[PDB]
């Protein structure tokens, strides 16, 4: 029916992804290796949408991951979610690698392990005889995500062509340059892949995060465990038109195809704000739907770094406003009311714009049958400012003689650096052209 | 096509096994109702139509006319 | 129904009438059958009255379920009358039941009569289905050619339609008559209604087997392929030559096109209501 | 009426038509030496189909057990079911055979003890005035099943040309080779006859039950006392609509003419899923029809070593689905409305396909009258891949010089190696030509 097949790939996709699904039983009212509640089937009315079908009421993720490292996946095995996965769907017990830290690692490494990538996760694809798409949940940071994602957004566009591709890409960190050097290399070679040879992606900045992990969150030194609590949230949030019982915009292709105005621009600014636990102490008064979509379009809760005073000169074309869960609907047209008083998104000159608002029961549980949870999927076209920061950090790389020597030794002969530039440069430049 | 009369029953069937692989949380739910359709005005769709007929005393509830009104 | 329960047997003359000439019974009526058949096969007479009078005496006593053993010694089923004609047009036997007191106010002659007529058609697709049963197992009997794998072709066309639509369509026209019936058993009270359940039981088997005592097109659907079993099996008792088996395919070409040809017509047939004929056209869409 | 001889031959063919007669009296409600229980005539309708009939109500089974080797009748008489076989059918004590371990020793032992292997045996054939026909269950590991079976495939066929031959046989084991050698000769002699001298086999590869030993067993050392628990099961499962009263296909030549396409395509694959006793506590919720005959045309139940890519261009062309016991049968129409949507079988584009149902009830017993049962009898074209690895494995040893002097020193003066090289070729090409 609706059956979508993520592709877990590199040292970060990893993690994001498995605690996603792990996110995915608590929220279904079911075990990794038991169904011990009856809340499955009376609370949550489809299940079987991102879930294979079961065949003993053991729901199996659809889901594959590969990485060079394997130590992303010796931290599985002793955790007690890991018996839902299956040992014969990806790999079996010792799987491995390269060495391994190169973009031309795993470029290379997607021909000679040719025949082994397209026979396993081909087996998920003719179980349904309709089949959604794939989304991509790999990894920008390093060169294990970055070198062999950039090879399946090819050999997947034409083999599979009828099928939707969008992925939830993570953006890595711009602080220092000292542990990796190699940034501005790998990233701008699978973002020109994500343009052309990808309809859609949902960007995640790094330097956005630790904006947040201190904003509300506490923390003194940052680590890697509280990357994956934003992440998960926001993926299952996502999808819950999608997964629990919605009217509009119930699929995945049904929510993209009402927010890229073109190709080549499709980088979806996300929000979303409730992220304390000692709000619930106060939430039991009726907070309303007429505060929690005013702090949305304003910049608070974005997860983009983009320029302050860069908002008078570009306008919003499509912004998404989801609420989950109660939503009091008597008042949600209500709080669309308000919006068109203050003018907070500036809307394009040429055409009209559209305040997209939808609501969808959310899980039988407590902390998610009494908090107000807000989903924001922007499209604002100030993210060529992100482009001119990781253009401005290629360039100037590139003058000062680094990774030109030690980077084409390998299955690479001709200059394909200004085959990336232009490119970026024709998405910044159709972008600020766009409003007329 | 135009319609012809023995469309209404394949159209059923297809419900049938449309709302079968779906996986209802209730089998008995999926046969309450078939589907009905006029005699050949142009094409079947705009001109299809639903019966879901009802027990014992809730049919007070609902009179035969205002089915219809659900239905067009 | 006190009485009519522990002082007559009045359900277990009904399902032994019913395994008699309905063939819910196991392999009873089935080695009624196969010397008949196989005399059919040979050219011998098994019309024939007085022999194929005791091949029906060996077929209720077999199986030994004592709903139908004991009415063998007993009230039989076992006398068949004849009708022989010259013109041989609406040659006809017709068995009957005996059915005894207070039973045959229920069970009237013209009751067991239509029950008569349902079993020489669900006899007569047992004689088409285990014509194409034994004959396989006959292989091929001769034994330019090669026309044996085109032949093949269309043979299992043919061959596997007769056997699902006696599997089928009739394991849905038994079992939901069968678990209907037992609801009216359920209920049971009373003399006026118990006639009354056995007489929409009947018209409900007939609606289940085909419909129709007047003229439809699902019999010239049945009739046809009746034609094609005849024509199929009188081929296969003789040998394969040069230019047979291309009259084999000759025939087989045609009778195709006219089982197509009755599928168009069966969809017209199905779209004007909901029937039994419904679940044919399932089966025939699946076939 | 419908009496078969079942002919038991061979090492391991003896043992798995013993627990096959002993597994019959648990399910009529019979003692081997009396008849304790009422059960068997009030629940059970038809007894003498399989047994002799009776003559004190002791049902005599119709069995013949020859074998070279003495070790396997040594523990039998020993075991309390043994007084239910006569020491007058087969043999009296003390039965003896070769040394013996060759395909040629049985092969020439049939015409020297041709007089009394043709006056026992047939004094059962005219006890009914109508034979069904003959099952060989005998065996194709070792000389001994394969060597003498391979003599009585040929003078049964003229001398009772009018009646059913089809086998049981077990396929032997192929995972090292160093304990027996002769495995690829023994093996595709007996299959030749298994092709052109009688009509029909049923495939039980070694190789795949250890598949299962391990799958839901739980056993840790493999040993030869499970190999007669998932064959004695289905053996009793394709009598039911013979032995129990059922309406169609009844009888042994009603099943075996709605499977087979053509001779020398009669390779039927079997599937059998409940073979679990800790399942029994939850099938008392109403476990329904609906579930029991999607996981048949999945690939888990399958007793046959086949290529798992090759199932795309290849076709099923009649396929067995048997219910059996409790069936609900006001649901068993639906179960079969599920199969068209899938299109799990690939259907054969020449011709029609036919998913057959049946059911029959099973014995008044409470592990049978709880449980659903589900007995498949496939028939795909996938079956070559057994046959081209017995090939590959037959002129890979025929070029490293094994057993070419060591075999043809008795009874063999030219080389009929090839002659079963051909006619199996001939088999592995008419099944990829029979789809056109």
């Amino acid at each position: 029916p609706r059956e979508i097949i993520t592709l877990q790939l590199g040292q970060c996709g990893n993690q994001i992804g498995f605690e996603f699904w792990k996110q995915l039983c608590a929220e279904h009212g079911i075990s990794p290796e038991g169904i011990v509640e009856e809340f499955a089937t009376e609370g949550t009315d489809r299940k079987d949408v991102f879930f294979y079908q079961a065949d003993d009421e053991h729901y199996i993720p659809r889901a594959v991951l590969l990485d060079l490292e394997p130590r992303v996946i010796h931290s599985i095995l002793n955790s007690p979610y890991a018996n839902l996965y299956n040992p014969e769907n990806i790999y079996l017990s010792e799987h491995g690698g390269g060495a391994g830290n190169n973009w031309a690692s795993g470029f290379s490494q997607g021909e000679k392990i040719h025949e082994d990538i397209f026979d396993i996760i081909d087996r998920e694809a003719d179980g349904s005889d309709s089949l959604e798409g794939f989304v991509l949940c790999h990894s920008i940071a390093g060169g294990t995500g970055s070198g062999l994602g950039s090879y399946l957004l090819e050999r997947l566009n034409d083999r599979y062509p009828k099928k939707l591709v969008q992925t939830y890409s993570v953006f890595p960190n711009q602080d220092e340059m000292s542990h990796v050097v190699v940034q501005p290399y790998n990233s701008l070679l699978t973002l020109k892949r994500l343009t052309q040879n990808a309809d859609c992606v949902v960007v995640l900045d790094n330097t956005a995060l630790n904006r947040i992990a201190t904003d509300r969150l506490h923390i003194q030194n940052p680590s890697f465990s509280q990357i994956n609590q934003l992440v998960s949230t926001i993926m299952s949030a996502s999808t819950t038109t999608l997964r629990y019982p919605g009217y509009m915009n119930n699929d995945l292709i049904g929510l993209i195809a009402s927010l890229i105005p073109t190709p080549r621009l499709h980088f979806l600014m996300t929000g979303y704000t409730p992220l304390t636990t000692d709000q619930s102490v106060a939430s039991v008064r009726k907070t309303t739907v007429l505060d929690v979509m005013r702090r949305l379009l304003q910049p608070k809760n974005v997860m983009v770094s983009t320029g302050r005073d860069r908002q008078t000169n570009h306008c919003y074309i499509a912004i998404l406003n989801i609420i989950q869960g109660e939503v009091d609907p008597t008042q949600v047209h209500k709080s669309l009311q308000r919006i068109r008083e203050r003018k907070l998104a500036n809307f394009i000159p040429w055409g009209p714009a559209s305040i997209q608002v939808a609501l969808s029961r959310k899980s039988p549980y407590l902390p998610s049958a009494h908090r107000v949870s807000g989903l924001m999927m922007a499209n604002h076209t100030n993210i060529s400012s992100l482009f001119e920061r990781t253009c401005r950090q290629y360039d100037k790389l590139r003058k000062r003689e680094a990774f030109l020597e030690q980077f084409r030794k390998e299955d690479i002969f001709k200059d394909n650096f200004d085959e990336l530039d232009n490119s970026r440069e024709i998405v910044q430049q159709l972008i600020d052209e766009y409003h007329a | 096509t135009p319609p012809t009369a023995v469309t209404e029953h394949d159209v059923n069937v297809a419900f049938q096994l449309s709302a079968h692989k779906v996986l209802l949380d209730d089998d008995n739910l999926l046969p309450l109702l078939n589907l009905t359709i006029r005699e050949a005005p142009t094409s079947g769709w705009a001109a299809l139509g639903l019966s879901y007929k009802v027990q014992w005393p809730l049919h007070i509830l609902f009179t035969p006319a205002v089915l219809e009104k659900y239905n067009v | 129904m006190y009485t009519l329960k522990k002082d007559y047997r009045l359900v277990e003359y009904l399902q032994a009438m019913r395994n008699f000439f309905l063939l819910e019974a196991g392999d009873t009526m089935y080695d009624f059958y196969t010397p008949i058949f196989d005399k059919i096969r040979e050219k011998e007479p098994w019309l024939n009255l007085s022999y194929l009078n005791v091949q029906i005496q060996e077929a209720v006593g077999q199986r030994y379920p004592d709903d139908s053993t004991r009415l063998s010694v007993s009230f039989e089923s076992v006398d068949l009358a004849k009708k022989k004609l010259p013109v041989h047009t609406l040659d006809g036997l017709i068995l009957s039941y005996k059915v005894p007191w207070p039973v045959d106010i229920v069970i009237s002659s013209e009751c067991q009569k239509i029950y008569n007529q349902v079993f020489l058609l669900l006899l007569l697709i047992k004689w088409a289905k285990y014509s194409l049963d034994v004959l396989q197992f006959n292989e091929l009997g001769n034994a330019k050619g090669q026309q044996i794998h085109r032949m093949f072709l269309l043979r299992v066309k043919l061959m596997h339609f007769v056997n699902s639509l006696h599997n089928y369509l009739m394991t849905r026209i038994l079992h939901s008559t069968g678990l209907e019936f037992q609801h009216q058993v359920e209920e049971a009270k009373d003399l006026d209604q118990l006639i009354k359940i056995h007489y929409r039981y009947l018209s409900t088997i007939h609606d289940r087997c085909l419909l129709r005592e007047k003229v439809s097109s699902v019999k010239e659907a049945i009739m046809k392929v009746l034609n094609v079993v005849l024509m199929f099996a009188d081929r296969w008792h003789a040998g394969l030559g040069a230019w047979k088996k291309e009259s084999i395919v000759k025939m087989e070409s045609d009778f195709t096109n006219c089982h197509k040809f009755l599928v168009k017509v069966l969809n017209k047939a199905v779209c004007r209501g909901s029937f039994p004929h419904l679940e044919s056209l399932a089966l025939s869409l699946m076939a």
